[PDB]
C-alpha cells in the first residue's frame, strides 16, 4: 500500500510530508467503513523501536 | 505527459455569479496544487488565487478577496472556481495551471508550504467576461 | 508586500541581435521564474530557479542575478522569439508577476 | 458531499400489513439513524446505529443494512403509523437527512 | 428526563434580522453539542446549523452560511440562534434538539468531533417567517 502521512521535520515549528510503502498485514484502519485511513498495527499497545 | 483542460468560463451578468471548471488526468491531482490566473486583453498576466492539497487554505489576492472562492474534488480530479458578484473590469483570459512538484517536503501550516513552485503545465486560454 | 518591475518595457531587435532582458524587485527573492507567452497561447517556462533552464526550450535563452537584481539574456534572436516575457517571484505574498516586456522584429 | 434518497416517496398500508421502507447513500456510512414526525409534533427516534431501538419504542419496527444500502421494516402496521419517516447520516459533511416518507392508512 | 423549550420565533421583516432563542435543563448543557433544524410546511427535515460546547467552531450549511450564526450562554444554560438576512423563502418550523451523548471522548480538532450524534430529545415546534 502506498501511504501517505504527516510527521514532524526536525524543526519544532514545522513539519514535513513524506510517502512509504507499507504491507497491509502491518496495516490496521481505524474502522471497517471509512476507507483509505490506517493505522499501525502496533500503536494501541505499545511504540515500536527501529533497529 | 500532462493532459489539462477548463471550460466554464464564458459570457456572464455583471455583478451575477459564474462557475469555472477545470479538469486534469495523467498525474496524481490529489498531491499537486492548483492555480487561477488571469490575462486581461492587451495586458500583462495577473495572478488572483490559489488552493492547496486536500483543501487546507484557500489564499486569493487583494483585489479577488470575497468575492471569488476556489474549490476541488479529488475524488473527481476537477477543479472549479465560483466566480461572485464579477464586474466588467475583471475581464480577461483565464488560465488553468499546475505547479513543478508535488507538495511532499518541508512545510510550516499548510502541506505544499515551502517549495519552489513554478507553472509548468497550462490548459486552454478560456475567456470569461459579462455583458447585456 | 513585494512588487516586481521589469525594463524595458518595449524592445526591438533584430535576427541574431544580442539583447538583454532584465527585471527587479523591491526585496530580496531566492529565485525568479521567467516567462513568455504569445496571443490566444499558454505561456511556457523556460528558466527556473533563475539557472536551470526547462526541457526543450531552446539554448539561446539565458539568465542569471542575485539579490533584488536579476536579468534574461537572449544570445540569438529569430522571428518566433517576438513575444511577450515575464518574470515571476515565489518566495513572499501575493506570488505576483512581472511587468511584461514585449519583443517585435526590427 | 453525501446526498441520501428513499424509496418509496409515498407508501399505503392496512392493519397488520408487512411493508419495508429503504434509505440509500451515494457513499458508505457507519450507520443511519432512523425517525418519524407528526404534523406539529416533535421527530422522535426510533431505530439508532441501525441496529439497537430506541428506549420506549414499539417492537414492530425494525431495521438493517450496511455499505449504502439501509432499510426500516414494520412488522405490524397499526393506526398510528401512518406518519412521515426520514433517514440520517453522521460519518461525513452536511449531515444532511432523507427525503421523507409518507405513510397512510389503506 | 430532559426538559427543553424554545421561543423567539414568529413574524419578521423580508431581509432583516430575528433573533431565535432555547433553553435547557436537567443535564449538564456545556457539555451537550445543540442542533438548528428546519421543516418547510408540508416538505421533509433540514439542518442548517450546529454548534459545539464550548460555543466556537460552528458549521453551517450552504443555504445559511453567512446569513446564520449560532451562538451559547453556557453560564445561563441558554441557547440562541441569530437571524439575518432572511427571505421568504426560508420560511419553516424550526425546532431545538439535542445529541444523543455528550462530547466526551476521542475528537479530531474540536471536542465533540468523531462521536456518534442522534437527536434524542426535542422542544417544540416552533414557526419562523417573514410578512408584510
Ligand atoms: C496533514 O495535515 C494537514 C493540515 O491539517 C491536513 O490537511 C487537512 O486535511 C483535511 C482532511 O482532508 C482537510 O479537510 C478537507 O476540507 C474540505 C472541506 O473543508 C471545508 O469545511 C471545513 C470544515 O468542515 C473548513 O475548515 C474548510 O475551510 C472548508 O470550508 C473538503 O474538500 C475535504 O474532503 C471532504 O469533502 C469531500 C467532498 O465532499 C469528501 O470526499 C471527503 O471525504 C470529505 O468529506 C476535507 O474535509 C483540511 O482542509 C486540510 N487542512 C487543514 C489546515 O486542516 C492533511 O490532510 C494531513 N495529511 C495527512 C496525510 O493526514
Ligand atoms: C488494538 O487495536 C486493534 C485493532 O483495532 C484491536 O484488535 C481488534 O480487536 C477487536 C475487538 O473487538 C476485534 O474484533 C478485531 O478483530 C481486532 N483486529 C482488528 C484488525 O481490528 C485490539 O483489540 C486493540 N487492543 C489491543 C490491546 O491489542
Amino acid at each position: 500500500k502506498n501511504c501517505s502521512f504527516n510527521m514532524t521535520t526536525e524543526l519544532r515549528d514545522k513539519r514535513q510530508k513524506v510517502y512509504s510503502l507499507f504491507y497491509r498485514l502491518d496495516i490496521v484502519p481505524i474502522n471497517e467503513n471509512q476507507g483509505s485511513e490506517y493505522r499501525l498495527i502496533n500503536c494501541n499497545t505499545s511504540a515500536c523501536t527501529q533497529a | 505527459e500532462v493532459q489539462l483542460v477548463e471550460s466554464g468560463g464564458g459570457l456572464a451578468k455583471p455583478g451575477g455569479s459564474l462557475r469555472l471548471s477545470c479538469a486534469a488526468s495523467g498525474f496524481t491531482f490529489s498531491d499537486y496544487w492548483m492555480n487561477w490566473v488571469r490575462q486581461t486583453p492587451g495586458k500583462g498576466l495577473e495572478w488572483i488565487s490559489v488552493i492547496n492539497s486536500y483543501g487546507g487554505s484557500t489564499h486569493y489576492a487583494d483585489s479577488v478577496q470575497g468575492r471569488f472562492t476556489i474549490s476541488r474534488d479529488n475524488s473527481k480530479n476537477t477543479l472549479f472556481l465560483q466566480m461572485n458578484s464579477l464586474r466588467p473590469e475583471d475581464t480577461a483570459v483565464y488560465y488553468c495551471a499546475k505547479v513543478d512538484a508535488d507538495d511532499y517536503g518541508y512545510f510550516s501550516t499548510v502541506p505544499g508550504d515551502l517549495k519552489n513552485y513554478y507553472f509548468d503545465y497550462w490548459g486552454q486560454g478560456v475567456l470569461v467576461t459579462v455583458s447585456s | 508586500q513585494i512588487v516586481l518591475t521589469q525594463s524595458p518595457a518595449i524592445m526591438s531587435a533584430s535576427l541574431g541581435e544580442e539583447i538583454t532582458l532584465t527585471c527587479s524587485a523591491t526585496s530580496s527573492v531566492n529565485s525568479i521564474h521567467w516567462y513568455q507567452q504569445k496571443s490566444g497561447t499558454a505561456p511556457n517556462v523556460l528558466i527556473y530557479d533563475t539557472s536551470n533552464l526547462a526541457s526543450g526550450v531552446p539554448s539561446r535563452f539565458s539568465g542569471s542575478g542575485s539579490g533584488t537584481f536579476y536579468s534574461l539574456t537572449i544570445s540569438s534572436v529569430e522571428t518566433e522569439d517576438a513575444a511577450d516575457y515575464y518574470c515571476h517571484q515565489w518566495t513572499t505574498y501575493p506570488w505576483t508577476f512581472g511587468g511584461g516586456t514585449k519583443l517585435e522584429i526590427k
